[PDB]
């Protein structure tokens, strides 16, 4: 499972928001929430205006939470769980369609990043090898600048810490969309994650 | 372009054929379909009574008796679903009492065929037209307009379809086929509900039943015949025989020998004529091998145990059917031969001053050559062997009818007395017998005479001697004599006198002398006695004219120059000709002037080398014939016009008038005289040379005198024939290779020119197709060739992947196979190409040149779009088509020694046939029988569509060439057909294209349509349909002629006829359609 | 072996899209005006399937009003030279489509199929770099059989036969009565028979069978456009086929190029062979050859061939929107010139049948005639 949580609005104990992303969510089912690994059950879940016991995905779940962290969570966590939960940390590389652009970005380039929940700002540090649309073909060389209408990849820092998955390995919580000046200006699928 | 469609021979193969009282009700008629045509004969122990043109294919055809009325009608739906039905009135009508065109909308034609079927009560026409649906027209009184409606079938594959005898409602018994199998059903035909009701009965019947036969009503019921079974259905009782005797071959054609039904006629599909019988009610069937026929399209009995055959394939016949069956073999014989030229599937015109066409016609057992020369006929009566007459004439021993004939040889004279048919030699009293005579003959005062080199003989009739003898002044030899009832003019030599004729004496008058030695007289009158002379002297070479007693001629016309040899004055219609005829061949007509002198309006025509000679001649009117290489009549209409005349040589002619011999000619050559009365006027006459095996293709080696024929026939398997043939009966004959089900074997055949004997037959290889045929010269060598084109064909591999071009050769009598080339794939065609030979090779076309090696080197090499299955050529032009109507024009280029394309038109319709017409036009006939026209006139390498006609024929081939001698209209294409129809083709001027256009709607109006079909509805371009454009109907042109003198009046009302322009009179019309139908 | 049905469904564009039940054609000659979409450079052909993806909001408005009303827009056949002159093209009608905006730029997929066949009279330019055609509908020309006009009425009877049973005498046997009254005409059953629909499409029945396992169209007009879209030909000589109007002519064409046409080149440096008849087999049920789309949206019409020469391999295999589930894919290349040829493709698991296989893109290739012995092809 996985829940990107959109809003924590301390009520109750506590109470959390989202769309749920991985799985079926079972009424008191111990799990945790991501990068501080903070152990957490489920209390209550009010899905919809309804409340129910068990919650398949698609459903859009309030969530009572019983934990150490309470609020001091902040969107653009997730819940996960806690077997094969969710991977994380700040760089990662991805596949990054330039859609609009008025010159040329070029590494070292900062924008902001949405990637599901979270929004936090980024760089691409270097980006990697071109690709060509028509075939799938991979650069021969490395790319100074990436202009528009064109796909790079490419490794990026976020300014803090996020979590991740590799498109593939997920995909609504890997494709995301750097953004700046309020525009969309690429669009991309993460595919590792950087140490 | 702007072109002339005419029909030169009428379509013969018969389509359908049927009895019944059209006529009048106690007369029998066979009707009969020829396409186009529709023959009216009355039986007898066969009259013809009417014979008229559809504007229509004759698809359906039966006749049929509605209640209350006091003869049969006549229902015809044309291939254009042009309905009428029509009545035959007493001088002679063929009524439209209704009609109306029953095509619809929607609607796929049906695999089986349009069928049309009249239920026995007369009370609808139903008709199948279209899969899933069923036509009724209603026979109420007051349907003129023939409207009709539809009842939906929900079985979509109707193989056969006939009403039933003998029901309370009309009722329809028909076999179908669906996934499960094939089936005989039955349905009620409501009237008033306009739909079909669940029938009598119905029942899975044999796999390959296609025929439908009702039983009329004592038994009623149905016949079901197919491969192998013959099944009998009423209600349910059921017959069903499967007889060995019909095992080898399919039933195809069918009719009811009596009213009864007891009997029954049944034809192959190769020969056979069956008779099944009906054992009685119905208890069993028996059918009897009758024998061999003309392979039968349809049958029909008429009465007295004969039989009409119509074929397709063949000559349509009357057999008589014996219930003696002979050990000659079964017990059919044949009474009659209708010739059918059906299939004309290739042909050439041969021949050297007025051309002759020979044809490749019919198929199996029935092909033949067909031979075809314009001409007047003669029949023959007597035929005496008598050698030597160098003249002829007819006389009367008694004052009324000719009853003595005379004859000259060299100084030699004799007299035959005619006893009705039978010739005897006499003496005439009076007359010399020991020098040859130059004119004899009955003159005036109850007399006779007879002109000798020596002297001129006045003979009486009452006690025959001579009463007076006339010789030269100075006993010399008469070189030259003319002589009328009451005149002589006799010269010697250089100068001739003027003599009478009176009882007891011929008295001399006048005794002239001429510049040169005179050399043909004439004294023909024009009004007891002539009061003028013809001359023609030795070596002024001229045509002088004289006045009587006097001679001071004048008009004295010096021809160019070789001696006159013959000269005439004469009166066609009612003017008046002086015709001249010359030692070399050539004959000058001149106008006359008996009153005036002069002679005038020249023309002058040539007839054939050996010197002619004139005589005047009764068949109601008078005509000249003219003796020569080739003898040929003359007339008339206001243009005087040739005939060739249908018979090897003629020295000298007279009219013969005998109580034996009435309103004959007599004839004589170098060995023989003839006594015959003469057709008028010409017709085509077909010589018919039986093959025994379908002919192919046909050329012509004029060298050679001798024609090359592709042929194929069919043996069964080891493999060995089913019958002698040309092929296998050859003088000399040869093979392609030794011996190291049906299979077709291809020969080339080497016929004889004159006697039509097949003096070679060469047999390609095994599995070899011969496709093309050719005669000619190739680069600088003087011999002339056969060429063949074959394709090596297998049944596993579908395209040709191999073929020959073979080079024969036909000298001493012996075929020489002289060179060969393997090819890699099929010959589809050949042609002669400057002295090099174009030949088309699937999709390439090849140029080969002729070495002295005697061999062929590929010059050029041009891969096309479109398999070349049509090759024509003109100068450096040439034309290729394919099956699917896509047209290409190329041009050799000489300073690149090779090929370039020039146009194309691909326009996709089954095409049979092209034609060069010139440089910048091509012919075609494409499909639903209809001819179009090409035209070349960057953007000129497309082709534009300028005409097109619907035929009504299927075309297969074009040839350029006439059946009128050399010589308005410009150029000549014939055409052969399937249904043996020959055509003519040629150009107009715009002007003409414009006022005939005119005169064909005009015409409409005017003339009588048999089923009431619009002309132009007729000849509208169909598939697709659109009018006919950029083509006359001088079918319909020349029916101008036919019209009552107030229909011509009516026609030329408001027109400006054009010359120097005014308003067009009937007589303007009458010699332009004239000229017109001279073109064949 | 592997499930020939789910490359033609084009399950790689999205799990479900709306679909379209038919309906709509134009009755024949008609004018009518349909929009074009840009960038779209195909020559389409009726019964062939088109899948597409569409970026920019010019197009994403043409299609979304598009579904609305006709769902069918216009697709045209420009020689390379006409620069613009379009003359003739094809209607395609959509059939699927899906409109996500996910990734968050809106994105419009959808599958069309190629209907009719059509003149270009006038093209007028809504501002909006759209396209709409003014369109003769061109009717598909149907000729009745050879012998229909030269047929004994007395013959007609026998015309119709028990059908065949599901073995080649059947055909010499078809041949004979069919083509009967040839006896009439001045050819032979032979030939008439090299323009029979129903025996030259069973001629070509045989090639593609040999293409594997094969039913398909009973119709000849049917028939004559699948396999012309199976047929890997070059864009201009693909433009004749579409512009002739009979299904015979159109079979027997079609035919010649399959036994003239043994060779695959390298369409840029030319006499480069890559790929010969013998390897190409019909993975999709639709073909050798399909058109599928990539995830920018460009089109390739990708022929599936079992071995293939001098090409190299760049990156590793990849199963990234792959057009053949169950395969990833390695950008091929050719080994003279470099130009992009198509894809090697590869199993991912060990219990498939090709193991291995090339698809290469028609764009990149140049049918031949082998020899300099008649060889530049004209289709017959
Ligand atoms: C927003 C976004 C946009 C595009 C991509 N993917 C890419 O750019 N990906 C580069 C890419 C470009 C073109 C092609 C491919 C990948 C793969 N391929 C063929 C190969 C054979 C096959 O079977 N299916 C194909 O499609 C291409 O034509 C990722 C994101 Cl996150
Ligand atoms: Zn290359």
């Amino acid at each position: 499972i996985r829940l990107p949580i959109v809003d924590k609005y301390k009520d109750m104990g506590t109470v959390v928001l989202g769309k749920l992303e991985s799985g079926s969510i079972c009424k008191g089912q111990q799990l945790v929430m991501m990068p501080n690994k903070h152990n957490v059950e489920v209390l209550g879940i009010l899905s919809d205006d309804v409340e129910t016991d068990t919650v398949a995905p698609g459903e859009n779940l309030k969530i009572r939470l019983k934990g150490i962290e309470e609020e001091e969570i902040l969107p653009g966590f997730i819940l996960c769980d806690p077997n094969n939960l969710c991977h994380s940390g700040r760089t990662f590389d991805a596949q990054i369609v330039i859609i609009e652009h008025k010159s040329i970005i070029c590494p070292g380039y900062n924008a902001v990043l949405h990637i599901h929940t979270c929004i936090e700002e980024v760089e691409i540090t270097a980006l990697i090898c071109l690709v060509d649309k028509k075939s799938g073909e991979k650069s021969k060389t490395r790319p100074r600048f990436v202009k528009q209408d064109q796909v790079c990849i490419a490794r990026l820092r976020t300014a803090g810490t996020i979590c991740l998955e590799t498109f593939k390995d997920f995909p609504q919580m890997g494709r995301f969309t750097l953004r700046d000046e309020g525009k969309t200006i690429a669009i991309g699928k993460v595919l590792k994650l950087v140490p | 372009s702007y072109n002339y469609v005419v029909t030169a021979q009428k379509p013969t193969a018969v389509n359908g054929c049927v009895t019944g009282h059209f006529t009048s009700a106690e007369d029998l008629n066979l009707l009969i379909a020829k396409n186009t045509r529709l023959e009216i004969y009355v039986v007898t122990a066969l009259r013809p009574v009417k014979e008229v043109g559809m504007y229509g294919k004759i698809a359906v055809m039966e006749l049929f008796r509605p209640k209350g009325e006091s003869k049969d009608l006549l229902f015809i739906l044309t291939a254009k679903y042009n309905a009428c039905i029509l009545e035959y009135k007493q001088s002679i009508d063929i009524i439209t009492r209704a009609h109306g065109n029953v095509q619809d909308r929607i609607g796929r034609p049906s695999e089986t065929g349009i069928i049309g079927i009249i239920d026995p009560e007369c009370r609808m026409i139903g008709l199948r037209l279209y899969d899933g649906l069923f036509k009724v027209i209603p026979l109420d009184r007051d349907n003129k307009e023939l409207k009709a409606f539809n009842i939906r079938l929900e079985e979509l594959h109707v193989i056969d379809v006939k009403f039933l005898y003998g029901c309370q409602a009309p009722t329809i018994c028909f076999v179908y086929q669906d996934p499960q199998g094939r089936h005989v059903k039955t349905y009620e035909v409501s009237l008033r509900e306009k739909e079909f009701n669940k029938g009598p009965w119905k029942q899975n019947v044999e796999a390959e039943a296609s025929m439908v036969i009702a039983v009329p009503e004592p038994f009623g019921g149905a016949i079901i015949i197919g491969q192998e079974s013959i099944t009998y259905h009423n209600g349910d009782k059921y017959l069903a025989i499967a007889p060995p005797i019909i095992k080898q071959s399919t039933i195809v054609c069918h009719n009811r020998v009596d009213p009864n039904g007891s009997r029954y006629l049944l034809g192959d599909m190769e020969g056979r004529l069956f008779m099944l019988l009906l054992e009685k009610t119905l208890k069993d069937l028996r059918v009897e091998l009758l024998g061999e026929t003309s392979i039968a399209e349809c049958l029909t009995y008429l009465d007295n145990g004969v039989v009409f055959v119509g074929s397709r394939l063949g000559d349509s016949q009357l057999v008589k059917l014996n219930v003696d069956s002979n050990e000659q073999g079964s017990y059919v014989v044949a009474m009659e031969t209708f010739t059918n030229l059906g299939p004309i599937v290739d042909m050439c015109v041969v021949d050297q001053g007025q051309g002759q066409l020979v044809t490749c016609s019919g198929a199996f057992k029935e092909g033949s050559l067909r031979i075809i020369r314009n001409g007047i006929g003669i029949h023959e009566h007597a035929s005496i062997d008598l050698p030597g007459i160098k003249g002829l004439w007819p006389l009367r021993s008694d004052p009324e009818t000719d009853d003595t004939l005379v004859l000259s040889f060299v100084g030699q004279t004799r007299v035959l007395m005619l006893n009705g048919e039978e010739v005897e030699e006499t003496e005439l009293m009076g007359f010399v017998d020991d020098q040859q005579t130059f004119f004899c003959g009955n003159v005036a005062h109850q007399q006779l005479i007879q002109i000798t080199s020596a002297s001129v003989r006045l003979v009486s009739q009452e006690p025959k001697a001579l009463v007076s003898e006339w010789k030269e002044p100075q006993a010399k030899n008469i070189s030259v004599a003319s002589c009328n009832s009451s005149q002589v003019v006799v010269a010697v030599g250089r100068a001739l006198y003027y003599l009478q004729i009176h009882p007891q004496e011929l008295r001399q008058i006048s005794h002239t002398e001429m510049e040169h030695e005179v050399a043909c007289l004439d004294i023909t009158p024009l009004n007891g006695l002539s009061p003028l002379c013809a001359i023609g002297l030795w070596t002024d070479i001229s045509a002088r004219i004289l006045k009587l007693p006097s001679f001071e001629l004048l008009h004295k016309e010096m021809l160019g120059g070789i001696i006159p040899r013959s000269i005439l004055m004469t009166t066609f219609e009612s003017s008046h000709y002086l015709l001249c005829a010359l030692g070399d061949g050539a004959l000058f007509y001149f106008g006359l002037n008996i009153e005036t002198g002069l002679l005038s309006d020249r023309k002058k025509v040539t007839l054939g080398t050996q010197p002619t000679v004139l005589r005047t001649f009764r068949s109601s009117t008078t005509n000249v014939f003219a003796c020569s290489d080739r003898p040929t009549v003359i007339y008339s209409n206001h243009k005087l016009v040739f005939s060739n005349v249908n018979l090897k040589e003629v020295n000298y002619m007279c009219p013969l008038n005998s109580d034996g011999y009435p309103d004959s000619l007599a004839l004589a050559n170098n060995s023989t005289l003839t006594i015959g009365t003469i057709d008028e006027i010409q017709k085509l006459h077909i010589r018919t040379v039986p093959l025994y095996e379908s002919p192919r293709k046909i050329c012509y080696q004029e060298v050679s005198q001798c024609f090359g024929v592709l042929s194929s026939r069919i043996e069964v398997q080891d493999t060995t024939a089913l019958r002698p043939s040309a092929s296998t009966q050859a003088l000399s004959s040869s093979v392609s290779s030794s011996k190291l089900e049906e299979v077709e074997v291809h020969n080339l055949l080497i016929i004889d020119q004159h006697t039509f004997e097949v003096l070679h037959a060469h047999q390609f290889l095994q599995n070899e197709y011969a496709l093309s045929l050719v005669s000619c010269k190739l680069g600088k060598d003087p011999n002339t060739y056969f060429i063949v084109g074959t394709a090596m064909v297998y049944p596993e591999e579908a395209e040709p992947k191999q073929g020959r071009i073979v080079v024969f050769q036909y000298s001493d009598g012996k075929l020489q196979t002289v060179a060969e080339k393997e090819v890699k794939g099929a010959v589809y065609s050949m042609v002669e190409f400057n002295g090099k030979l174009l030949a088309s090779i699937n999709s390439t076309v090849r140029l080969y040149e002729w070495t002295t090696e005697k061999e062929l080197r590929t010059e050029c090499n041009h891969y096309n779009n479109i398999m070349a299955l049509y090759l024509k050529t003109k100068g450096d032009f040439i034309l290729v088509g394919d099956l699917m109507r896509s047209v290409l024009l190329l041009a050799y280029k000489p300073m690149e020694g090779n090929f370039e394309e020039i146009a194309r038109d691909f326009n996709p319709n089954w095409m049979s046939a092209v034609e060069i017409l010139d440089d910048d036009n091509f012919l075609g006939a494409e499909n639903a029988f209809n001819l179009f026209v090409c035209q070349k006139d960057e953007e000129r390498q497309h082709l534009q569509e300028v005409g097109l006609f619907h035929l009504g024929e299927f075309v297969n081939v074009f040839c350029h060439g006439s059946l009128v001698m050399q010589n308005p209209t410009q150029g000549s294409v014939l055409f052969g057909t399937v249904n043996g129809m020959i055509g003519l083709v040629t150009s107009l001027s715009e002007s003409w294209y414009n006022l005939l256009l005119d005169m064909q709607n005009r015409l409409n109006k005017v003339i009588k349509s048999v089923g009431k079909i619009e002309h132009s509805f007729w000849r509208s371009f169909h598939t697709k349909t659109e009018p006919a454009t950029g083509f006359i109907d001088g079918d319909l042109i020349e029916s101008f002629l036919d019209i009552s003198r107030p229909k011509m009046q009516e026609v030329v009302a408001n027109l400006q006829y054009d010359d120097g322009k005014r308003e067009a009179t009937a007589d303007d019309l009458i010699k332009v359609v004239e000229e017109l139908t001279r073109i064949h | 072996n592997f499930d020939t049905s789910l490359p033609t469904s084009h399950t790689y564009l999205g799990a479900d899209m709306e679909e379209f039940h038919g309906r709509t054609l134009h009755d024949d000659d008609s004018c009518q005006v349909i929009p074009v979409l840009p960038q779209v450079m195909m020559i389409l052909i009726p019964g062939q399937t088109l899948p597409l993806q569409l970026f920019h909001p010019q197009e994403v408005s043409m299609v979304r009003n598009l579904i609305q009303k006709d769902r069918t827009f216009a697709v045209l056949a420009y020689s390379n030279v006409q620069e613009r002159e379009a003359q003739f093209g094809t209607t395609a009608e959509i059939y699927a489509y899906r409109e996500e905006q996910d990734f968050g730029i809106e994105i419009v997929k959808v599958k069309a199929i190629g209907r009719q066949r059509f003149k270009v009279l006038e093209l007028r330019t809504q501002s909006d770099g759209i396209q709409q055609a003014k369109v003769q509908i061109l009717p598909e020309c149907v000729l009745p059989s050879t012998m229909s006009a030269v047929q004994l009425e007395s013959l007609n009877k026998c015309q119709i036969f028990p059908s065949k049973p599901v073995s080649y005498k059947w055909w010499q046997k078809y041949q004979k009565r069919k083509f009967h009254c040839a006896n009439l005409t001045s050819w032979p059953r032979w030939l008439y028979s090299l323009y029979d629909a129903e025996t030259l499409m069973d001629r070509i029945k045989k090639q593609l069978r040999e293409w594997d396992e094969n039913s398909l169209p009973s119709n000849p007009i049917d028939f004559s456009y699948r396999v012309a879209a199976c047929l890997p030909i070059d864009d201009v000589l693909r433009i004749q086929l579409l512009k002739i109007g009979s299904a015979i002519q159109r079979l027997r064409c079609e035919l010649d190029i399959m036994n003239k046409c043994t060779s695959l080149c390298c369409k840029q440096c030319q006499e480069t062979e890559i790929t010969t008849k013998n390897e190409i087999f019909s993975l999709s049920l639709c073909g050798p050859m399909a058109a599928y789309v990539n995830p920018h949206g460009y089109v390739h019409e990708t022929l599936t061939v079992y071995k293939a020469c001098n090409l190299n391999l760049i990156g590793r295999p990849s199963t990234e929107h792959s057009w053949f589930p169950g395969y990833a894919w390695t950008v091929a290349q050719c080994k003279i010139c470099a130009s992009h040829i198509g894809w090697k493709f590869t199993a991912t698991k060990k219990d498939m049948s090709p193991q291995k296989f090339w698809g290469l893109t028609r764009s990149a290739l140049l049918p031949t005639i082998p020899d300099t012995e008649d060889e530049v092809i004209l289709c017959l």
